């Protein structure tokens, strides 16, 4: 197979990068590179069997892997071009988050090497039904098709708003939306019936939202606000995908981070405003009205 | 641990 050869090439590229990264808190390239390579070897061995490939055609296992491996190559070239034989720290942090996402997606859809994209179930039932009714057995769609299918229920305005949506949904920055990425998005921005209003209120129009930040980056950022107890920001958790991590400055100026209950974020923020904890988004004066 | 309890 061409696919066999592509998988071989990917494993070799991640071994090069692993060796070039020999010089720690999650997400860490040092951890993720060999973990991804080990998972790809498992996929390679599993693809050698008859069936188990699931329902065929666009958006199936073979399509997913063609797109995933091409993206993995592009991301791996970015990391290589950056590594020596702070801008660099930020570029590598963003790429670590992307690699954490690519590993989590491959583990979700090919655990132990074995494809389950046609059986995968989303966490929120309304979103699960939308995916299976709209996309069928497929586990992956190009962005443009996904925007169109999503728009049967939740249309987004073309241009900057749609592009911001794409940036939020596309965890792996591949240009394609997997059923795993849609699971994460619909958990973060529940509840379903107002999905894109929730996303506009939280991820476009809220000063407390940060995208693609690590735990250590939020610990550093909020130190600017340590003399303003009540200051807070929120960002997606890197290690518990689909959940929020709220960073806030406590009464004594300590920067803490907490993962909410499985509740709409708007509710968690409204209750924490009432209780006097989440008051000054990103340390700014104006807390937006989430009613 | 990194992630602490709900300040309420
Ligand atoms: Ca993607």
């Amino acid at each position: 197979w061409e696919e066999a050869r592509a998988l071989g090439r990917a494993v070799r590229m991640l071994q090069r990068l692993e060796e070039q990264c020999v010089d720690v808190s999650p997400p860490s390239l040092r951890d993720l590179l060999p973990r991804t390579a080990q998972l790809l070897r498992e996929v390679a061995h599993s693809r050698r069997a008859a069936g188990g490939g699931g329902p065929g055609g666009p958006g199936g296992s073979g399509d997913f892997l063609l797109i995933y491996l091409a993206n993995l190559e592009a991301k791996s070239r970015q990391v290589a071009a950056l590594l020596p034989p702070s801008r660099l720290r930020r570029q590598l942090a963003k790429l670590a988050i992307i690699f954490s996402h690519m590993h989590a997606e491959l583990h979700a859809l090919f655990p132990g090497g074995k494809y389950c994209g046609h059986m995968y179930q989303l966490t929120k039932a309304p979103a699960h039904t939308f995916w299976r009714e709209s996309c069928g057995a497929r586990c992956v769609l190009p962005w443009a098709e996904f925007e169109s299918l999503l728009g049967t229920c939740h249309p987004v305005e073309p241009g900057c708003t749609a592009l911001a949506l794409r940036t939020t949904i596309d965890l792996t920055c591949s240009g394609h939306v997997s059923i795993f990425e849609f699971d994460v998005f619909t958990r973060l921005f529940q509840p379903w019936p107002t999905l894109l209003k929730n996303w506009q209120l939280l991820a476009v129009n809220h000063p407390g939202y940060m995208a693609f930040l690590t735990y250590d980056e939020v610990q550093e950022r909020l130190q600017a606000c340590r003399d303003k107890p009540g200051s807070y920001i929120f960002r997606p958790s890197c290690t518990r995908l689909g959940q929020w991590a709220i960073g806030y400055v406590s009464s004594d100026g300590s920067i803490l981070q907490t993962i909410p209950a499985n509740k709409p974020l708007s509710q968690v923020l409204l209750e924490g405003q009432k209780d006097g904890f989440y008051l000054y988004p990103d340390g700014k004066t104006h807390n937006p009205d989430l009613t | 641990q990194r992630y602490s309890s709900d300040p309420t």
